[PDB]
């Protein structure tokens, strides 16, 4: 009797709190589609952010490649005229961007299908909020045609046998 | 410094990871949460609440027995047929 | 994050390999059965 | 109109997308038909009551 | 401005890359169909 005495004190507060847990679960049906939102949105910002690194790299890899050209372009010349000593040192300078290329590359081929599969989870995955979204009318109104429901019968009821019919017998037998 | 860029720029790249897993396990989990044994046991916890409450109704107001069900509908059938055993044969 | 990834694999178990047989056969019932229809209709 | 012509392989294509909208068909569907009788039941008890 | 560029990709997906084969198809169509009338009407 410890650890309920204390909550007692705070009976107010433990009231309200299953009040809000177990009753009013319609309450918490808007609420915790509330946090839905804000995480769609959420993951919505994180997406994007993905979305923004792959092209900034398929930059790096497409200015990289650019300046290989020039020299490229450069041992192209150098070769003219029986000039193979130049286009043979030009070419050793290129070899050290075509390095780049192959590792830069590779790595944005990989990127392609990360960002594809997670972009068709985020595809599927709005698919079930607003499905689950749909439901949920459908069924609020359940619970209201239920509780308006039986909440006349009872009354009914109340004027059935044993109740305010039998007043009705009641005061027929006065 | 090709190695501080080159860090910096798979940095960001991960960033998301974080950010895209934690925006996906905490959606699932409330997906999760209208699954069985949870709000989707609530919404069929206030089905078997409605159905405790359709229910109720079955016992304060007991419904038809099968019976009337054959001579409701024979009886129908005669207020049809029947009524219409005039007709057919008055207006045939 | 693969702890996570894995943690929907168990809430939500994933579709098991019999479908991937079925579900692309299905589909291609899908296409082909359905174009089985065009192919003949439409061909 | 990709058939047209005997182009048939942007026919076949063009196909699979559709099936992905045809699931959708199946599934919405098939759930307003169970809803029919649903609205028509309650109806009848507000009727009655 | 990537980044902003990018979040018009999601939030406006870009037409696939199928309609760029039956959108140039169906323009060359919309010219070489309209034109099949005109090619055989206006030669």
């Amino acid at each position: 009797m410890e650890l309920f005495n204390r909550v007692g004190r705070v009976l107010k507060s433990q009231l309200t709190h299953w009040q809000q847990q177990q009753e009013a679960p319609e309450d918490l049906l808007e609420r915790l589609l509330g946090e839905m939102e804000l995480e769609l949105i959420e993951l919505r910002r994180a997406l994007a952010q993905t979305i923004a690194t792959f092209k900034s790299t398929e930059r790096q890899r497409d200015a990289q490649q650019l300046i290989a050209q020039r020299w490229y372009e450069k041992a192209q010349a150098a070769l003219d005229r029986g000039n193979e000593q130049l286009a043979r040192e030009a070419l050793g300078q290129r070899q050290s961007y075509q390095s780049h290329t192959e590792a830069l590359g590779k790595s944005l081929g990989e990127q392609r299908a990360l960002v594809e599969q997670v972009r068709g989870q985020l595809q599927k995955l709005e698919r079930k909020y607003l499905e689950l979204k749909s439901q949920k009318n459908l069924y609020l109104a359940r619970l209201k045609s239920a509780i308006a429901a039986q909440k006349i019968e009872e009354i009914a009821g109340n004027l059935d046998n044993a109740s305010a019919s039998s007043l009705f017998e009641r005061i027929e037998t006065k | 410094e090709r190695k501080y860029l080159e860090l910096k720029s798979q940095k960001n790249l991960y960033l998301a990871r974080l950010k895209s897993a934690i925006a996906a396990q905490k959606i699932e989990e409330i997906a999760g949460n209208l699954d069985n044994a949870s709000a989707s046991s609530l919404f069929e916890r206030i089905e078997t609440k409605i159905l405790e409450l359709e229910a109720e109704r079955e016992l304060l107001n007991p419904p038809p027995s099968p019976l009337d069900k054959k001579f409701e509908q024979w009886e129908e059938q005669q207020a049809v047929e029947a009524t219409l055993a005039a007709m057919k044969a008055r207006r045939s």
